[PDB]
């Protein structure tokens, strides 16, 4: 995400603080430094997909919640108002198009925003391939059991 | 227009300016401004005050109730925000969590019902939960909210509204610096708006009742003084100024009493 | 809820609960006497 | 002065006084002669 | 500063008082005050009328268009209240409860951009909704929102605003007794404010078109009457007073003719 | 009541005017402007002039020092903001902020010399930190780093503080634009406030040392000229005017020299 931004004058130290991780006293530097392009892996659909989600979310939940409040849901309507107007406190001033939407447009918005999720299904979960039961001395190898 | 009586053009211009800038000046009460009444009193003493000031103060109270009824703002705009806050925050918090105060949610549903006086009764008891969430291990605190200068300025604003119902200003207590939580600031909003709404309606009904009681009293005294004469103009003035007056009636009656001022200036001796 | 005052103050403060729109809840005994001689023993009675 | 269990006709009281009359026009079911439509809360002490 | 020293100073004072109290007197139109045009008339009979009346009425209509463009009030203050009522009341009407008029809210915004015939259609489609809410079953009746006495008064107020768009009064529709609800009174407010806004704008465009038509007519007659002479003063007066005008060039042209007033009053034969 | 020697009412009014409005002018150095001593000299050459005006300058410098020590504003109010910046931001950057920042070195550079610190090396180290957070490597700008749109104005503010340390204003950090955020604006505020604190204290100590040096200088020239005569009023004036003074003892001595101006006006030769 932050490799695409320019004009941060702390960009080198902030990439360095991202690349240095530590876990049980073994450091490693994540080799995706300044975009050397050796194998950056470039992850461009992954960041694009995340930001499509975080941009198409508020207006989709807005167009759903602005409808059928007469029924006693009683929890969802209150929660969305709170969650939306805390972060996006000044909600929809200029409005872009001033509430001229198509039902087909809303259809395409929800269909797209749900395609993005089930296609970022890969970075969604991480399965446990092995559950290690014991580890040999000096941490050379370990006997595990196999799952998934 | 602007019929009043045998008063001077100076006094008619004074009453014009007063009933125009009624919404402008503060402490709107005809008892609190006695200069209107001694502008209303008639030149050359009580020999012509003894009937004409009865008629003229009758005209003052009629047009005062008229300009109140014509210039009341609509406080349902602030009760709409009361319904939004009381609905969205209170019921839904006590349903979403802490499912013991549903008896108090039935109480706040009856508070949503238009029983404001009994509703604002036990605003202490529905403030105690806001005290519990603003400060841990719940104590009793003063009834107005957490910030001290905002607490004093709320009371200053409520006294301003109680003096002048016609011109009122909301306080809009919300803050971006929030040591106090969001939901309990919404509770603070609800308490302030509920007090503002009930204060405006109490003071409005108070001055309306006072004006109508003064109108009925001046009718009784003025009919008692007009009783003795049996000329046709005098008994027609009796039958006009004897007609019953309610608040929905007073505006049509002011039109009637203009078209009868055309006679009852000359009908009075 | 019960409330007691002195008869000096109540003769001058009598019409307050009629000027206000407060509605007094049902007493237990007036809730009880509206039921019938057989409906009283049924579990729908809120006063068994 | 509606003070007792008896002696408390709403049809008499709301025709002397206007404040009972608008109290009964908004809550018509307290116009009943049968039970106790509410006395002033210093006067309506039913168990006592 | 202030031409026509050669008229009577009484008549110059008449024109000064007219242009100073144009926003105060009613029926703001130069056509409706023919004694202004009859006080414009030039001495020594028709022989001097035949030249100087065209220049005199020319500067009259130029000053009239100038004081209009200088003294036009702002209408975005009342359109602010229209936008506020349309946004708040309609969204809390529909999205908060019983959402049926999604397409109608689409309509209200798409028409609020820049359409007036559609504002008449919205007046229809909101009178329908007000008759739904005020008496709770749908039926149609034409042009009546509520309150026949205020309905008679609103026609008087709209005639006042149409005659004097410079000096207009907002009526404050609302009722102190609550025989119809807050939302019905808000629809009453929105219908009255929309009719008021389109009345002010169309009366303004009417006056501006009339003023420009009079100025172009006086240019044609004045150039056709000054066509005869071949003096240098005459042809310089032609080349000054022959130039075309817009609504935003009239101020510079008034400044230029004020600066060269001496050579054209010498050019007058 | 305002004790001074044989002067004119205009000179007494001008001295009282200056010592009253000492706060509002710039450049409070009584040495630097010479306009006062020409009022403090009485008249008539040197003959009736040395011994009277020496006492007069004694009273002038003494009451100047009095009104300084009475109208000094507190700088501990800005040192409280220095501790608010120093404690809450920077230590939390190095402890609760993570990533280097040796606790011992940085915390002791903060914590040592709580009172009477004039260290520029601490500011240089914090400039090295803030400049590493910023864009460019060298230390050309000791305050705002990365911009100079306010640098000449903060120079002007520190010079105006040097001129009138009795009346000082803290400038401000422009909130919408900043290169880094809360951190670099806190560091720039800490540098500017530490410089303002040490500048105002050094200017105050400079002026107080000046006033005490001038008073101790004039006591000797007063005493050597009063030493010769042997009258009792003379030797009592010698003892009163040879009482030793400190800047913390000067206020009671001003009261004493009023109550003895009752006598020593006549004691002079």
């Amino acid at each position: 995400l932050i490799a695409v931004h320019r004009e941060y004058n702390e960009m080198q130290t902030i990439i360095d603080e991202l690349c240095s991780i530590q876990y049980r006293d073994v450091l490693i530097k994540l080799p995706d430094i300044v975009n050397d392009k050796q194998s950056m892996y470039s992850m461009k659909t992954a960041c694009i997909s995340l930001s499509m989600i975080t941009a198409m979310a508020p207006d989709i939940v807005r167009t759903y919640i602005d409808r059928l409040t007469l029924e006693d849901h009683s929890m969802l309507l209150i929660k969305c108002q709170e969650l939306l107007s805390k972060r996006t406190t000044l909600s929809t001033q200029r409005c872009g198009q001033l509430h001229a939407t198509d039902i087909k447009d809303e259809l395409k918005k929800i269909k797209s925003v749900l395609t993005m999720i089930d296609q970022i299904n890969s970075l969604t979960n991480e399965k446990t391939y092995f559950v290690v039961c014991d580890v040999s001395a000096d941490n050379r190898m370990a006997t595990c059991i196999y799952k998934n | 227009s602007i019929p009043f009586a045998w008063l001077d053009r100076d006094k008619v211009q004074r009453l014009t300016n007063f009933l125009s800038n009624l919404e402008n000046l503060e402490n709107v009460d005809l008892r609190e401004h006695p200069y209107v009444t001694n502008s209303c009193v008639v030149r050359e003493g009580e020999d012509v005050d003894e009937l004409k000031t009865l008629y003229n103060t009758f005209i003052l109270w009629l047009m005062y109730h008229y300009v109140l009824s014509k210039r009341k703002p609509d406080y349902n705009a602030i009760w709409q925000d009361i319904t939004k806050l009381q609905n969205v925050v209170n019921e839904y918090l006590k349903s979403k969590g802490l499912n013991k105060g549903n008896f108090e949610n039935m109480f706040t549903n009856k508070e949503k019902f238009e029983s404001q006086f009994s509703d604002i009764h036990r605003a202490l008891l529905r403030l105690g939960n806001s005290i519990r969430w603003g400060s841990n291990v719940p104590i009793d605190t003063p009834y107005v909210n957490l910030t001290a200068e905002d607490s004093s300025e709320i009371e200053n604003n409520l006294q301003d509204a109680e003096k002048n119902m016609l011109w009122y200003t909301v306080y809009n207590i919300n803050d971006p610096w929030d040591e106090n939580g969001y939901l309990v600031t919404s509770i603070n909003k609800l308490v302030y708006l509920g007090k503002l709404f009930v204060t405006l309606n109490q003071s409005w009904s108070k001055l309306e009742k006072v004006a109508m009681s003064q109108i009925v009293t001046t009718q009784n005294h003025l009919s008692g003084h007009l009783r003795k004469n049996e000329n046709f103009n005098a008994v027609y003035s009796q039958r006009v100024l004897q007609t019953p007056l309610t608040g929905q009636r007073v505006e049509s009656f002011l039109k009637i009493i203009t078209s009868d001022y055309e006679i009852i200036k000359s009908s009075l001796e | 809820k019960i409330t007691r005052e002195n008869p000096t103050r109540i003769l001058q403060t009598l019409y307050n609960l009629y000027e206000s729109r407060q509605e007094v809840p049902k007493n237990t005994n007036v809730l009880k006497n509206e039921l019938n001689v057989e409906d009283f023993y049924k579990p729908d009675n809120p006063t068994l | 002065i509606p003070f007792h269990r008896f002696f408390s006709d709403p049809g008499i009281c709301g025709t002397m006084n206007a404040d009972i009359q608008v109290f009964l026009n908004t809550f018509p079911h307290y116009q009943r002669n049968d039970g106790g439509f509410p006395l002033p809360p210093p006067l309506a002490l039913e168990f006592y």
